[PDB]
RNA sequence: ACGAAUCUCUUUGCCUUUUGGCUUAGAUCAAGUGUAGUAUCUGUUCUUUGUAACAACUGAAAUGACCUAGGCUC
RNA sequence: GUAUGUCUAAAGUUAUGCUCUUAUUUACUAACAA
């Protein structure tokens, strides 16, 4: 799977996470003030943190699963064994 | 510990660096002017009557033969 | 603070090799379609290094998991490097013969290189011998045998027996060999482990 | 049963702390003690593994606001 | 014994299963003695 597909497929996913539940320009300054809902941005912030948190804890679990000497080697032998 | 070269010392920094104003040896003016173009006994024996590999060159084997004993 | 050092005899090799690995790395990145990370190039270059060493040994460098194109490319680049090495060695040995200014260290290096080269040549010859039979034609061998047989026949040459417990000379014979061996060790007072063992024996 | 959300696991995908040069493998593999320290040994012995209920009170002290040292209130 | 590298070298910046006792090893270290 390429990063082309994995992007669109992850795009499709977070659209399902959405599916759960004005422009004003001063052309002299060039400042395009898009006044939008402050509640929705907060809902993005919390959701995005939660998504990253979910992933963060996902590694933590997978790190705590278990012919080596030190932390790295064990994993390096695991990088060899997967092949 | 001690590590291979990957991202070279890019002369961006050396450009933004200040001049030194030292006089090196070779930057002394050499060849100031440029050139331009016009414009019986022998019976009694037992037996009477290129490659592109540097490790398999005739020169190479011969050389080795010479320089081993 | 734009020091940049030139190449010289002293740092020529290091610079060479860094240039080489940069080239190889570049080529592999060009080849590689995923646009892999620098850390994945570390595996590549390390792989290359191992390959070089293998070549030096004359042990074939046949890592299974590679893609063929990479194996090709690395084979090429080590051949280039190898070519550079061998020719350099040859140049050095002529230089040494001439009796030119040459680094004690450099001469030792050249000796090493030429030895490895010699071994590689030699075992390649062994391989050759194996791969297409002995140089001797069996007829020739037969002829030789006939000759030697004829000779000893003419001599009434009784062969040497396997030595039993019979000899009055046995001890004397032993004493010679030991003496010969001792001759190595009487001069050099500081001795290796092998040497020590031999002495003990 | 279909739709969705939450949780856990399994299969794959991702390698997510997952080898970062070169030379003659860069070169050569020893004959020590006592004194001290440090750690590590092993043995060695023994040791041991106030609270509740009942009877009673709900609160003190300071100086100042009222009246003529005393008397109640805050 | 050194390269080398840290350290010090004084003036007050205005806020409310264990403990124990020992004896022995081995290792490493030691410009300390032999």
């Amino acid at each position: 799977i390429s990063y082309d597909q994995l992007a669109k497929l992850s795009y499709e996913k977070t659209l399902r996470n959405l599916a759960t539940q004005k422009v004003q320009k001063d052309t002299k300054t060039g400042k395009i003030t898009i006044a939008d809902d402050d509640k929705l941005v907060n809902k993005l912030a919390v959701s995005l943190q939660s998504e990253s948190k979910k992933r963060y804890e996902a590694r933590k679990r997978q790190m705590q699963n278990a012919s080596f000497i030190n932390d790295k080697n064990k994993q390096f032998n695991e990088k060899l064994s997967r092949e | 510990s001690h590590r291979p070269q990957l991202e070279a010392r890019s002369g961006a920094k050396a450009a933004a660096y200040t001049p030194t104003g030292i006089e090196h040896a070779r930057l002394l003016p050499g060849h100031t002017t440029l050139k331009y173009r016009k414009f019986s006994w022998r019976k009694g024996t037992a037996f009477g009557r290129y490659i592109n590999d540097m490790t398999k060159s005739e020169y190479h084997q011969e050389f080795l033969h010479k320089h081993v004993r | 603070n734009e020091i940049v050092k030139t190449t010289t005899k002293q740092r020529l090799d290091a610079y060479y090799d860094l240039e080489l690995r940069n080239s190889v790395m570049d080529d592999i990145l060009e080849m590689m379609p995923e646009s892999i990370r620098q850390k994945k190039a570390r595996t590549i270059l390390q792989h290359l290094s191992e390959a070089w060493r293998c070549w030096k040994a004359n042990i074939p460098w046949d890592v299974p998991g590679m893609p063929a194109p990479i194996k090709k490319i690395i084979e090429r680049y080590i051949k280039s490097k190898a070519d550079a090495w061998v020719s350099a060695a040859h140049y050095n040995r002529e230089r040494i013969k001439r009796g030119a200014h040459v680094e004690k260290t450099m001469v030792k290096k050249n000796l090493g290189r030429l030895t490895r080269l010699w071994i590689k040549n030699e075992q390649e010859r062994q391989r050759q011998i194996q791969k297409n039979g002995p140089e001797i034609t069996p007829e020739e061998a037969t002829t030789i045998f006939s000759v030697m047989v004829e000779w000893l026949e003419s001599r009434s040459f009784s062969p040497i027996p396997f030595p039993p417990l019979t000899y009055k000379n046995d001890t004397k014979i032993l004493v010679l060999a030991l003496e010969d061996l001792k001759d190595v060790y009487a001069s050099k007072v500081r001795l290796n482990a092998s040497e020590r063992e031999e002495l003990a024996l």
